[PDB]
Parts: structure tokens; C-alpha cells; sequence
């Protein structure tokens, strides 16, 4: 409980991260690639043009 | 994971505190020898009196 | 989730529990429902029950 | 019910996928940028070399 520890968990805990996460494992567990290391990046490619 | 890896806030500025600690011992070592120099002076004068 | 697979919410009582396990494993049970996507429901309806069915495991299970 | 979470557990489970994960996220926390997307897609691409 450092405030490093604390400021992650702000960090961590924020909306933007989080919500980012939730969303792009939802799809990555949806298409299921066998190389999801290029489809993250497609994907996040294809979610920043917004 | 994050945690098990990494840090204690008070050590690290403790060692950071420790520099100044041996500046100072230093400094003090330096006085004693100023001392003994002194010593050493007033003994070769004290034969010559 | 242990929940879930019974279709309880996490408030249930013991007899809301009792029903749930009666109703849902004399669906699946492999003499009664044939076969289908039947193999590991069965399985975690047994699991989810066993655990749920003792106080000691229920609450330490609940606390994590 | 049991077939779909399964066929989601089965995948997520998987050591690729989790510990790509895994690291991505520590990598992110450490990090803290302003916007997480380009990041990751940064991330992912010298990432991809490997």
C-alpha cells in the first residue's frame, strides 16, 4: 500500500484501461484467433479510427 | 506478481540518507588527524623548550 | 461460476438450492437425458451441489 | 450453460493467450500512458518479433 501500489490501482481500476480490456478480450474470445498477437493488433488498428 | 517483484519507501530514501553520513565521518577522521598533526608539533617543541 | 451452473442468484436459501439441484440433475442425469451438450453440465450440477450443500465449504467458498 | 463457457475456458486457459495477456498488462501498468490503445498497438508490434 505504497502510493506506487495505490496509484496502480487508480490506474488499473480507471475506466478507460478497464473498460478497453473488457471489450477487446470479449472480441478476442469471440473470433478465438490461433495467433492473437496480429489480431490484437488489427483489431486495435481497426478500434483507434474511431 | 507486480508486488512480489517490485519497494519500501523508507529504505530507499534511508540509503539515500546514508551519502551524508559518511561525508560526515569524513570529516570527522580528517579533524582527529589534524589533531594528531597538532600533537606531533607541540611534542618537537616541547623537546626544543 | 459454482452459481450460475444452477441458475441460482447468490442469495438463495437451502430449500431455493434444494429445488435448483432437483430440477436440474433429473434433467441431465446420462440414464434419463439421452445425450447432447449434456456431459460437462452434469458434472459441474453435481460439483456446484456438493459444494453448496455444507456450510463449512459454502461459506469458504463464498468468502473466496 | 456448460458448451459455450467451456469452449471460452478452453481457449482463455491457454498459455499463449494468458500469459501474452499477463505480460501485456503488467507492461501497461508499469507504463501508464495517457491513451492505452496506441500503446498496445506499439507494444504488440515489438512485441511481434519476438
Amino acid at each position: 500500500q505504497t502510493p506506487l501500489y495505490e496509484k496502480m490501482r487508480d490506474y488499473a481500476h480507471s475506466n478507460k484501461v478497464q473498460e478497453l480490456l473488457q471489450k477487446m478480450t470479449a472480441d478476442l474470445f469471440i473470433e478465438r484467433p490461433a495467433d492473437p498477437v496480429t489480431w490484437m493488433i488489427k483489431w486495435l488498428s481497426e478500434e483507434q479510427k474511431r | 506478481r507486480l508486488v512480489s517483484s517490485g519497494d519500501p519507501v523508507m529504505r530507499e530514501v534511508e540509503t539515500a540518507f546514508m551519502p551524508w553520513l559518511k561525508e560526515q565521518a569524513i570529516g570527522y577522521l580528517a579533524r582527529g588527524v589534524v589533531a594528531r598533526r597538532v600533537v606531533d608539533k607541540l611534542v618537537e617543541d616541547a623537546a626544543a623548550a | 461460476d459454482y452459481y450460475e451452473v444452477m441458475g441460482l442468484t447468490r442469495s438463495a436459501n437451502d430449500i431455493d438450492i434444494r429445488r435448483a439441484y432437483r430440477r436440474l440433475a433429473l434433467k441431465y442425469h446420462p440414464d434419463i437425458n439421452k445425450d447432447g451438450a449434456a456431459g460437462d453440465e452434469f458434472l459441474r450440477i453435481c460439483e456446484a451441489y456438493e459444494v453448496l450443500c455444507d456450510p463449512k465449504t459454502k461459506g469458504f467458498y463464498d468468502l473466496y
